[PDB]
């Protein structure tokens, strides 16, 4: 099938800063059929990007999607401790639709004591 | 746009006599979309076969309509082919209710992707909204349903 | 703001199978494509399946085809994910989810993308 | 609302242990009680114990001493519970709960019953 | 040990309707360590009373506890279809804490298919 | 009430000499509530062992505190009492540092329930947070401080 290989797989990162995640297809993908989610432990996936660089209803414009072709990314700017996730991506130009395996972003404190 | 990447050609246009059967109508509207190579050559029969089982006919007013199609597997490019029938012809309905549906247009769909089935779904469910466009695809030729779907299709 | 509400979680003895529920409500349930999605404890999500309702049949990852029986029931807007010979590998969260739209209203252009999530049900194998 | 964030799903084998974490923001961590809960799926509520961190000692329901062990890291504000010699019945969601308050504030009288829960840590145990 | 037995095991109401349920307790049990949890599939329990009779924060005036000793009372006054759950009561008057069995409220249907 | 179903009486309030140990003032605070059926015969033991793993000391200043206690299956009924010390006698800060806490009133709880402990923790960091009762405390006699006890117990 299509392959979807994240990176970094852990990425950890200091409150209010931007962090940069990357999705790379193993073959090309319409833009039109790539999406991000956002999964918080214990819940379920939130949808965020949608077609590449639409944002979902209710989602901040510091969640930004982009690229195209093999390569795509997520951009979260201002990063938050609430932001503590695994992010998808996910293609959905054909039957099966397959996901990345996700990238783990996990926010330090800003000093430790 | 919800159409986008659907084939469509003046030869994805024709009328069908009061004579043919259900099976002959999906085979008629297959045949160009195999001699273009849009479809695996047996693709009729998988349409035939899902029709059976998991019918197509939807009873929309004033014009009923069916919309036969198979697994995205059997689909090597994507298209639309669109039949006028002479006479109306009984599809069963998509909802699995007990009474059938008497069918005048018939949009066979060739779509690669499953995901984008609900968009052409909408677009079609949108398109006949137009009663007048549905009274005139009955008395237009082929050369004029074409120009008129073309037109829908392209935006 | 469509809700997605699936049934409670089992434990299943090896071989069994399972029927998880799915019920969709604040939107149209006929048009509009749901899928099934399951996740192994700690691991990622995998696509099993998706079920347009109106067109009755569903699309199965060949992964999960002759195992996995989707369908749907118009009178109470349910969507069901049937799993059968289960085994030890098929204990994990499954879920479905729902396209979202765009536009007024609820009969609005679909996006492909699931807008919509349930809230999972847990199954484990013994 | 005091946060509760604990620790992912654990997929284990017979007779090995398991150490489960609980990370509270947003409120008062050191003079409220946190207990620990299993729940069986599809099955009910049990309590298992719970700890008053400033005192450090932690209380346990017989069922689950000895094989349960609750602390409490005042530094970080998380509570922990580990469980040893796992057998597949216990294969569950377990949960870490704290105590509610009364009235505005974080420094409020304690009501005891469980006002906060952590989203639930799945162990399984098998083969 | 004390335990709770909660009455009915299923309820069955449409929306709009009075539920009302119960939890004895084998021994009596002081009205300051009673409380009340719903609890949605897949989710975690949710604090609704606390002390026998008082309301947990955020808790809307449909929930109403009652009671004594070792007969204790959880009202829904009026259900939303968001009530449609499971419910335990929950005596911590001593260790160990223990709890109902629960009681599942459940919609009713009305025409049957 | 924080303090509801605790038991109290002036026979709780006792002024400890100036040569007592910390073992000495377990001991003493324990007797009346041994003696009135309170707790285990062998209470003071189990509140010295708890005190030297897990300390009680509050790092409050000019008044320190310690709080001693000990497992609830040790209790029979609910109880506190309160020793005031002639000159300050070191417990472990119980929040872990090194520092000790030289500690002047000394809060025994016999609590029966595990579950009360924070009630009755928050009651009394309340308390000792008027700075002028907690030096009120170093200088009443033992009518003087049950009432004043007896009225913030009384909410």
């Amino acid at each position: 099938e299509i392959v979807l290989t994240q990176s970094p797989g852990t990425l950890s990162l200091s409150p209010g800063e931007r962090a940069t995640l990357s999705c790379r297809a193993s073959q090309s993908v319409s833009s039109s059929y790539l999406a991000w989610y956002q999964q918080k432990p214990g819940q379920a996936p939130r949808l965020l990007i949608y077609g590449a660089s639409s944002r979902a209803t209710g989602i901040p414009d510091r969640f930004s999607g982009s690229g195209s072709g093999t390569d795509f990314t997520l951009t979260i700017s201002r990063l938050e401790p609430e932001d503590f996730a695994v992010y998808y991506c996910q293609q959905y130009g054909s039957s099966p639709s397959t996901f990345g395996q996700g990238t783990k972003v996990e926010i330090k404190r800003l000093v430790p004591r | 746009n919800a159409m986008q990447g659907i084939h469509f050609r003046r030869h994805y246009v024709r009328h069908l006599p009061k004579e043919v059967s259900q099976n002959d109508i999906i085979k008629a509207l297959a045949s160009p979309l195999i001699n273009d190579g849009m479809v695996v050559s047996d693709f009729a029969d998988h349409v035939i076969t899902r029709e059976q089982n998991f019918p197509t006919g939807l009873p929309v007013e004033p014009v009923g309509v069916a919309i036969p199609h198979t697994d995205s597997k059997y689909v090597r490019q994507n298209a639309i082919s669109v039949g006028i029938l002479a006479e109306p012809v009984n599809f069963e309905d998509a909802g699995g209710e007990p009474d059938p549906v008497p069918v005048r247009v018939v949009f066979m769909l060739a779509l690669g992707n499953w995901f984008d089935i609900t968009n052409v779904l909408w677009w079609i469910m949108d398109v006949i909204q137009d009663e007048d466009f549905m009274q005139q695809l009955l008395v237009m030729n082929d050369d004029e349903i074409y120009q008129s779907i073309y037109t829908r299709i392209s935006e | 703001q469509v809700q997605l509400v699936q049934s409670g979680a089992e434990v299943k003895k090896p071989g069994s199978s399972v029927k998880v529920s799915c019920k969709a409500s604040g939107g149209t349930f006929s048009s509009y494509a749901i899928s099934w999605v399951r996740q192994a404890p700690g691991q990622g999500l995998e696509w099993m399946g998706g079920i347009i309702p109106i067109f009755g049949t569903a699309n199965y990852a060949q992964k999960f085809q002759g195992r996995v029986t989707i369908t749907a029931d118009k009178s109470t807007s349910t969507a069901y994910m049937e799993l059968s010979s289960l085994r030890s590998e098929d204990t994990a969260v499954y879920y479905c989810a729902r396209e979202g739209t765009t536009g007024s209203g609820w009969l609005g252009k679909p996006i492909g993308a699931f807008a919509y999530w349930g809230q999972g049900t847990l199954v484990t194998v013994s």
